[PDB]
């Protein structure tokens, strides 16, 4: 009745909220809503911080341009929020803290352009790296915040044993974790096919292997944004388009506070 | 058991 | 003493036997379960999932970003294939590395039916109708849309809904087949061609890409565990 | 305290259930062999992790 | 009764309803069947998905260790007397990527050890029985520098005597996790680095790596006295898990192994060739 | 209660009735008894057919093969330090000319391994006990090249560790066939030429023959690193069906068989001399 | 779970039904031993596969 | 731990057995019987079906 | 004679309690396995062997 | 059933009880939990002493 | 005589094990309990009584 | 016993 | 038996 469509929706969280007139219906990873810690499933004895509408709301990181020869991008969470207004300051303030997130990825063109983001959100998303050396990307390295960190379409091996670059190499058909990329699908997805839809919404629970753990020493979740297929418009050879990617902390709970965490990002 |  | 007489089998091992065994750590308190999400319970599962065929193992393209992408275009010749494929789920290039075919080579045999879901990820504008088909084994390959047409078939037609799936129907005589090649158990061929033609307008990219994924629907099963060729090791 | 459970046959003898026993000799679970009695479940948490989820011969996108 | 659904006899269409027709976009996979896209008859479906239970997938003994140990007169330089291995599922690939196609696990480990041994030398007269000591030592505990040692005298630790000849060595190992489940990947660090530290290695740490340790080693001996001649042993080390349960499934390894993590280095072109039109 | 009809006491004839006479023409055979053409009396009988059951018929261990394999020194030639061997009941006459008096069967299969060894050389020193691994290798699973490779990490294949001396091995296998019943005899092929096809080689089949490798590979080794003398050793295997079913009647093997299929070659005379009037 | 029957006694004892137990540990039934109680059949089919099938008294060509 | 005493026999292997014994491919998912024609429970079966004799082995 | 309880079940198959069986051969109790199912007791014999125990909101000393 | 005692939901205090404050000297030691000296959640405890039994 | 199969794990001795074994002294005249003082049952017990740290581990 |  |  009315009207109604699977296209068109609205997110509201907190003071935030974002219209979508051209999506496609939304993803529930795993068939989980986010949740707080049960009583039966709690670790931690002390009384947690739910800070509710000031945490869980939606912060837009820096936009990145996808063009012609955009190998793609990607993000880990918490990592990407760290310095998210009140949401990285209970981070870094407590030992502890869970979350789940609504990631809504941006990607708008026209009729006459062309081209299809594989949007992808992974359980404990490792990348290989650099070197000869094994598990030996820093901690500086691995966590790029808000900025991210892109993909590349061949392994160049960082050869100065000297004074080693220390990072990472995700190759694209790869998934830059040495699988292939077209089974990423059995990871909770969304494509942005550019001419079916602008945009994709992936709801996140809390993954891991604890009810809690150190958000500031692990990540929960990776985004992966690989283009599945190229951008191309008109005839124009150097063709480009903005991707924002906007997330939202939910159901955020914080145990074992004390003085704040100050990591050395240099 | 069973007796056949 | 009960009076006991030792039977064949007696001090072996078997790598695939069920029996009971002294606990090493004696009255160890482990630590409960927790309910956490994504559990599977069967393998399966995985292979139902839908999955990115590398459609394009040329020369070039294949190990590269570009073995996913099938290019169409409104020039193309349309007496030729689009593209040609065998029905061997886990033997088959294109097939082997998918989850499907990843699972299927931990095991030597299977059964049911598969599907194949086709993209096309063109712009808005770009119109166009394609023949998708499978043929049950034993005669001549598909060369020609005409013969394609004769066997099973779905024509796609492009526009809001971006994709088409085509089932192919569980046809068979042995009750499962091999996950290796042999013509004994064979499941046939899939081949694709331009119904009409791919037609785009001024101003609007005249080539594009098609995307392929492949699932097993839920009739399939497979049996025989055993050790994958896709893995390996060097002294 | 023996349990008592169904094979099922497969090639069958020309002589129907025919039942297996089993006893746990240990007081540790860890001990034991595996039941091998699995359940199954619904792809659909993967398949189709969708928040409306749609009936297959309507249009997907509507 | 864990038979598959049976297919419907389907017939001719002509309607409103396209399920041919989907978006993928979506996330998911559309639900179809051979009667949605072709006329059925009806099978009545015996087959079932029996083997492939997460259960019998990993119910089989993978070798994952070769522990070579001898026994000799104790002389004054490097030996092998006696043995440690690390515990772990990585020395090996096959059963590795079997529970890598999951991000965690839970379930009791079963361990099996296929004892062999021969002789060095041509010849130095023979030997007499040898029995085996193979000890856990779990994180903490004392390791032995000595073949001989106090370590060895194991009130504690568990330890298994295995005569040679013998039907092979086997125990159960429960759930022994620190947390809820087993990670078998860990995208995070164990220590952090602070803009306060002294030097920058203070807070430095192997990436994806948890404990140091991990779960512990294995340590083997020969209890046997040296012969004359010189025997050496490989103790072979088989894992199965049983009472298993997984979670958050992973696309398999598709190049090989570079150590621990998900490191890749080289062969990393795991498709063939073949021609877009061939079948 | 299983014992066979009784004999009737019968009398004296003379009638229309003719059981005597008959036409086999019609394709069948006469069901009489001494009764119709004899004068009886009544006998109660007690014999049993007990012994001629299909399974009692087939209910004993079958030698199908001798797989010979060695430990000793890896030199830099062709040796045997493993073995393969094409699961089969065809490379023995002997149980393939009882399953072949029929067309069809279904059962499930018993393998027992009677593991022997030897010094091959006068002496160089002595061995310990050997520890053999057979695995079994089903179409398509990765064959070993070496006999210390990575194949023989065992995850998924089934393996059995036989310990020289011990009772022998045995273990059981399920019905396996693609198919509702294993066919002794099939009149095919597994490919058709085609018209169309490029070379004439591209349809060409063995007659007779189905898949290629049909149920795969048993691989032996000695776990055993190598002694300084030599041990030549041999696995023979037992074969036994249990839980057997079978289907249409064959006339049974008449002249010695000449490979896998029906062929002959020679000795086609199967029948003495004797003479037509001779007792 | 015990399984329970009656051996066919062929000598004696100077000593009746006796029995003979039976239980299986496996749960594959292909692991069973050979129950080898086994059922008879006609000769029919092979030595009789007529339409009409006749009389042994009664001519068989009429 | 079972107080047991073996008796001879023990560890043997008889041709003629009947025995119990591990199965090597667990939970294996095995093909249904059909109806097959021609199906024999029985040798003397075939022993009770005429043949023709080879009445005549002259030279 | 024999002895049935129930395992504590750490971890758990996909397929409740479960029992093991327990059945003494020897008639000397020293020739008996641990039991292993032991109940506990208060600290406060140690850690608070005092003749007038206080509550631990009110003044140690009073 | 053999697990610890559950932890208490425990919330802010304004009283004349002092917990925290003992006197060793009589000999035993103070029964306290976290619920007596900070404000703690409701935590179903599984854990068990099984393993540390004599 | 049962017809018995052994498994692996037949004749190892594994330190932390739980079995019945015959007793060396039959019949021995066992000194009954007395009510002893300071009874423990569980290790932790110990670990909740209060002991001094060793707080300065200073030259 | 158990029957299941 | 005894069930406890
Ligand atoms: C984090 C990745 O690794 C794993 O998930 C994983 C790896 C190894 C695992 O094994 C359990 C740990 C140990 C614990 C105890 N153990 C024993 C104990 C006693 C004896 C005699 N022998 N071995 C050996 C195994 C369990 C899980
Ligand atoms: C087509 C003619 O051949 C047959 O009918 C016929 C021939 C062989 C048959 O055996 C069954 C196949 C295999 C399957 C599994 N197998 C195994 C399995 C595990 C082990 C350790 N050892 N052997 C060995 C036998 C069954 C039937
Ligand atoms: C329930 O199990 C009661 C029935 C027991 C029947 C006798 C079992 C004999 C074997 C006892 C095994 C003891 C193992 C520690
Ligand atoms: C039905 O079998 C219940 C009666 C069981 C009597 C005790 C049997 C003791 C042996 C149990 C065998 C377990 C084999 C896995
Ligand atoms: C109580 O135990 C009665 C049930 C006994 C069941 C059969 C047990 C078989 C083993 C008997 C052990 C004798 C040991 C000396």
């Amino acid at each position: 009745a009315c009207g109604y469509s699977d296209r068109v929706l609205q997110l509201t969280l907190g003071n935030s909220t974002i219209t979508t007139q051209e999506a496609a219906n939304s993803v529930v990873a795993y068939g989980r809503w986010p949740e707080f810690i049960r009583d039966d499933e709690a670790n931690p004895v002390d009384q947690p911080t739910e800070p509710d509408v000031a945490t869980c709301r939606f912060y837009t990181l820096d936009t990145v341009m996808w063009g012609k020869e955009s190998k793609g991008w990607w993000w880990k969470l918490p990592d990407a929020l760290r310095d998210m207004g009140l949401f990285g300051q209970n981070m870094y303030y407590h030992y502890l803290g869970r979350s789940g997130y609504t990631v809504h990825v941006q990607c708008n063109a026209s009729k006459f352009h062309q081209g299809a983001l594989g949007v992808f959100a992974i359980p404990e998303y490792c990348l290989a790296g650099d070197s000869d050396k094994q598990r030996y990307t820093s901690y500086a390295n691995a966590n790029p915040g808000e900025r991210g960190g892109k993909f590349y379409s061949q392994f160049n091996k960082d050869n100065a044993v000297t004074s080693p670059k220390r990072e990472f190499c995700p190759v694209d058909y790869l998934l830059g974790c040495g699988v292939l990329l077209g089974n990423a699908f059995v990871y909770p997805h969304q494509i942005i096919n550019l001419r079916t839809n602008n945009s994709a919404t992936i709801v996140l629970p809390y993954v891991n292997a604890l009810a809690i753990d150190s958000m500031v020493k692990h990540n929960n979740w990776g985004i992966a944004i690989l283009p599945l297929s190229p951008l191309d418009f008109a005839q124009d050879s150097s063709v480009e388009i903005p991707i924002t990617v906007t997330i939202a902390p939910m159901c955020s709970e914080f145990n074992g506070l004390r003085n704040v965490t100050a990591p050395k990002f240099q | 058991i069973s007796e056949v | 003493g009960l009076p006991v007489l030792n039977t064949p089998g007696s001090n072996q091992y078997l790598t695939s036997d069920n029996h009971q065994s002294p606990c090493a750590i004696p009255e160890f308190d482990v630590t409960p379960p927790i309910d956490i999400p994504g559990e599977v319970k069967n393998m399966m599962e995985l292979a139902e999932i839908d999955t990115m065929i590398p459609l394009n193992l040329e020369s070039t393209k294949r190990n590269t970003m570009d073995m996913y992408r099938v290019t169409l275009s409104d020039s193309a010749d349309l007496s030729q294939p689009i593209l040609c494929l065998s029905l061997s789920p886990a033997f088959d290039p294109r097939l082997s590395h998918t989850m499907l075919g990843e699972v299927l080579n931990y095991y030597t045999h299977w059964a049911g039916s598969l599907k194949f879901t086709f993209l096309f990820c063109g712009s808005m504008m770009a119109t166009g109708k394609i023949l998708v088909a499978y043929a049950p084994p034993g005669a001549q390959p598909p060369t020609s849309r005409k013969e394609a047409m004769l066997g099973t078939h779905v024509i796609w037609d492009l526009g809001l809904q971006s994709s088409c799936t085509m089932v192919v129907p569980w046809i068979s005589n042995v009750t499962y087949r091999q996950t290796t090649q042999d013509s004994f158990t064979e499941g046939g061929y899939i081949s694709m061609f331009y119904q009409t033609r791919i037609v785009v307008p001024l101003s609007t990219p005249k080539s594009m890409s098609m995307l392929g994924f492949v699932s097993a629907c839920n009739d399939f099963s497979v049996r025989l565990l055993r050790d994958t060729t896709h893995i390996s090791q060097s002294a | 305290g023996a349990q008592v459970s169904s094979q099922k046959v497969g090639a069958h003898e020309n002589s129907s259930t025919i039942n297996y026993t089993t006893i746990n000799y240990y007081k540790d679970s860890a001990s034991n062999a595996a039941s091998k009695q699995d359940y199954s479940q619904d792809p659909s948490k993967f398949t189709e992790p969708l928040k409306d989820v749609l009936i297959k011969t309507a249009p997907a996108l509507n | 009764q864990d038979s598959l659904p049976d297919t419907k006899a389907s017939g001719p269409a002509h309607s409103k309803e396209v399920p041919a027709l989907t978006a993928v976009e979506t996330g998911a996979t559309n639900p179809l069947a051979p009667s949605d896209t072709v006329q059925t008859r009806h099978v009545v479906q015996r087959r079932s998905r029996s083997e492939s239970t997460i259960e019998s997938f990993f119910a089989r003994g993978a070798c994952v260790a070769i522990i070579e140990v001898d026994n000799e007169q104790p002389t004054t330089r490097a030996q092998k007397l006696f043995a440690m291995w690390r515990i772990t599922y990585k020395d090996t690939v096959q059963l590795r990527r079997k529970l890598e196609f999951f991000t965690y696990s839970r379930f009791d480990m079963e361990f099996t050890f296929v004892v062999t041994a021969n002789f060095t030398n041509a010849n130095n007269g023979h030997a007499l029985n040898q029995v085996y000591q193979i000890m856990y030592i779990p994180p903490g505990a004392p390791t032995p520098k000595s073949w001989d040692d106090y370590t060895w005298q194991t009130s504690s630790n568990p330890s298994i005597f295995y005569t040679y000849g013998a039907a092979p060595a086997r125990i159960s190992v429960p759930y022994v996790g620190l947390a809820n489940a087993y990670s078998h990947f860990y995208d995070g660090f164990a220590k952090v680095p602070l803009k306060t530290d002294a030097n920058d290695q203070i807070g430095d740490s192997l990436y994806s790596a948890m404990t140091v340790d991990d779960f512990g080693v294995l340590a083997v001996r020969v209890v046997n006295d040296h012969n004359p001649t010189k025997v050496t042993s490989k103790v072979r080390i088989y894992m199965k898990p049983k009472h298993v349960r997984v979670w958050c499934p992973r696309p398999p390894r598709a190049v090989p192994y570079y150590g621990p993590g998900v490191d890749y280095r080289n062969n990393l072109d795991p498709l063939s060739e073949k021609g877009l039109t061939t079948y």
